[PDB]
Protein backbone atom coordinates (compact mmCIF):
# COMPACT_ATOMS: atom_id res chain seq x y z
CA UNK A 1 0.00 0.00 0.00
CA UNK A 2 3.51 2.21 0.23
CA UNK A 3 4.05 2.41 -4.08
CA UNK A 4 1.92 4.20 -6.56
CA UNK A 5 4.21 7.61 -6.68
CA UNK A 6 1.52 8.74 -8.75
CA UNK A 7 -1.66 7.76 -7.90
CA UNK A 8 -1.64 10.20 -4.62
CA UNK A 9 -4.12 12.90 -4.22
CA UNK A 10 -1.00 16.12 -3.36
CA UNK A 11 -1.55 17.38 0.07
CA UNK A 12 -3.91 18.84 2.67
CA UNK A 13 -3.73 20.89 5.36
CA UNK A 14 -6.05 21.44 8.36
CA UNK A 15 -7.59 24.99 8.16
CA UNK A 16 -9.35 27.40 10.19
CA UNK A 17 -12.59 25.45 10.18
CA UNK A 18 -11.11 22.12 10.43
CA UNK A 19 -9.90 23.05 14.07
CA UNK A 20 -12.45 24.97 15.12
CA UNK A 21 -15.61 22.67 14.67
CA UNK A 22 -15.02 20.06 11.87
CA UNK A 23 -18.24 18.96 12.42
CA UNK A 24 -18.98 16.80 9.39
CA UNK A 25 -15.76 16.81 7.03
CA UNK A 26 -17.81 17.02 3.52
CA UNK A 27 -15.37 18.01 1.75
CA UNK A 28 -15.82 22.11 2.60
CA UNK A 29 -17.22 22.80 6.22
CA UNK A 30 -21.26 22.77 4.97
CA UNK A 31 -22.76 25.32 7.36
CA UNK A 32 -26.33 24.31 6.94
CA UNK A 33 -27.31 24.17 10.66
CA UNK A 34 -24.45 21.68 12.71
CA UNK A 35 -25.17 23.64 15.46
CA UNK A 36 -23.88 20.50 17.84
CA UNK A 37 -24.80 16.64 18.54
CA UNK A 38 -24.91 16.99 22.27
CA UNK A 39 -22.15 19.09 23.69
CA UNK A 40 -22.95 17.76 26.79
CA UNK A 41 -19.88 18.68 29.06
CA UNK A 42 -19.86 22.35 28.55
CA UNK A 43 -20.63 24.63 25.86
CA UNK A 44 -18.11 26.00 23.00
CA UNK A 45 -20.94 25.39 20.44
CA UNK A 46 -19.30 28.13 17.80
CA UNK A 47 -20.93 27.12 15.00
CA UNK A 48 -24.41 28.08 13.67
CA UNK A 49 -25.81 29.41 10.82
CA UNK A 50 -26.85 32.52 11.93
CA UNK A 51 -30.36 32.88 11.67
CA UNK B 1 20.44 6.92 3.75
CA UNK B 2 18.22 8.25 2.04
CA UNK B 3 16.00 6.13 -0.12
CA UNK B 4 12.52 6.95 -0.47
CA UNK B 5 11.99 10.34 1.06
CA UNK B 6 7.66 9.22 1.18
CA UNK B 7 7.26 7.48 5.00
CA UNK B 8 9.80 5.86 6.37
CA UNK B 9 12.70 7.61 5.21
CA UNK B 10 13.31 9.50 8.42
CA UNK B 11 11.90 7.55 11.47
CA UNK B 12 11.46 8.63 15.10
CA UNK B 13 9.20 11.97 13.98
CA UNK B 14 7.63 14.18 16.58
CA UNK B 15 3.72 12.77 15.32
CA UNK B 16 3.10 16.42 14.54
CA UNK B 17 3.34 17.31 18.00
CA UNK B 18 3.86 20.31 20.21
CA UNK B 19 4.29 21.20 23.41
CA UNK B 20 1.15 23.73 24.73
CA UNK B 21 -2.51 22.39 25.95
CA UNK B 22 -5.19 24.66 23.96
CA UNK B 23 -8.10 24.87 26.39
CA UNK B 24 -10.60 25.68 24.02
CA UNK B 25 -12.92 27.09 26.66
CA UNK B 26 -11.91 30.14 28.75
CA UNK B 27 -11.43 28.32 32.64
CA UNK B 28 -9.66 31.20 34.27
CA UNK B 29 -10.20 32.90 36.99
CA UNK B 30 -8.27 36.17 37.69
CA UNK B 31 -10.25 37.67 40.09
CA UNK B 32 -8.45 35.18 42.99
CA UNK B 33 -5.05 35.51 41.47
CA UNK B 34 -5.62 38.91 42.09
CA UNK B 35 -6.32 39.18 45.35
CA UNK B 36 -3.29 38.39 47.03
CA UNK B 37 -3.63 35.91 50.18
CA UNK B 38 -2.58 36.36 53.72
CA UNK B 39 -1.22 33.91 56.11
CA UNK B 40 -2.43 33.37 59.57
CA UNK B 41 -0.97 30.78 61.96
CA UNK B 42 -3.05 30.55 65.23
CA UNK B 43 -6.67 30.69 65.34
CA UNK B 44 -7.67 33.70 67.75
CA UNK B 45 -7.78 36.65 65.24
CA UNK B 46 -9.29 39.95 65.25
CA UNK B 47 -10.00 42.85 63.66
CA UNK B 48 -11.11 46.42 64.13
CA UNK B 49 -13.87 48.39 62.35
CA UNK C 1 29.01 70.79 -27.06
CA UNK C 2 25.89 72.85 -26.78
CA UNK C 3 24.03 73.55 -29.87
CA UNK C 4 20.52 73.10 -29.79
CA UNK C 5 19.05 72.35 -26.42
CA UNK C 6 15.76 70.98 -28.07
CA UNK C 7 15.90 67.20 -28.10
CA UNK C 8 19.50 65.52 -29.07
CA UNK C 9 21.57 67.69 -27.31
CA UNK C 10 22.02 65.68 -24.13
CA UNK C 11 21.78 62.33 -25.39
CA UNK C 12 21.72 59.34 -23.23
CA UNK C 13 18.31 60.50 -20.71
CA UNK C 14 16.96 58.33 -18.31
CA UNK C 15 13.30 58.32 -20.21
CA UNK C 16 11.77 59.82 -17.27
CA UNK C 17 11.86 56.87 -15.97
CA UNK C 18 12.42 55.94 -11.42
CA UNK C 19 13.55 52.96 -9.44
CA UNK C 20 10.13 52.52 -8.12
CA UNK C 21 6.67 50.38 -9.16
CA UNK C 22 3.52 51.11 -8.34
CA UNK C 23 0.72 48.41 -7.62
CA UNK C 24 -2.01 50.97 -8.09
CA UNK C 25 -4.09 48.36 -6.01
CA UNK C 26 -3.66 47.68 -2.92
CA UNK C 27 -2.57 43.71 -2.40
CA UNK C 28 -1.01 43.43 0.82
CA UNK C 29 -1.39 40.89 3.52
CA UNK C 30 -0.41 42.48 7.00
CA UNK C 31 -1.78 39.43 9.04
CA UNK C 32 0.30 36.58 7.50
CA UNK C 33 3.44 39.22 7.71
CA UNK C 34 2.76 39.72 11.17
CA UNK C 35 1.50 36.43 12.46
CA UNK C 36 5.39 35.04 12.45
CA UNK C 37 6.15 31.19 11.54
CA UNK C 38 8.27 28.78 13.78
CA UNK C 39 10.52 25.97 12.18
CA UNK C 40 9.68 22.42 12.86
CA UNK C 41 12.82 19.40 11.99
CA UNK C 42 10.48 16.96 12.95
CA UNK C 43 7.51 15.31 11.95
CA UNK C 44 5.97 13.69 15.39
CA UNK C 45 4.71 17.37 16.74
CA UNK C 46 2.79 17.43 19.86
CA UNK C 47 0.91 20.17 21.61
CA UNK C 48 -1.11 20.11 24.68
CA UNK C 49 -4.33 21.63 25.97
Amino acid sequence: VAGLNDTHAARKTGAFQFLCAHGGLAGGVVDKTKNGPADPDTGAVTVKVAQ
Amino acid sequence: NPTLFVSYDQNGKKLSFANWISVLSPQDTPFVSMTGKESINQTIFSWQT
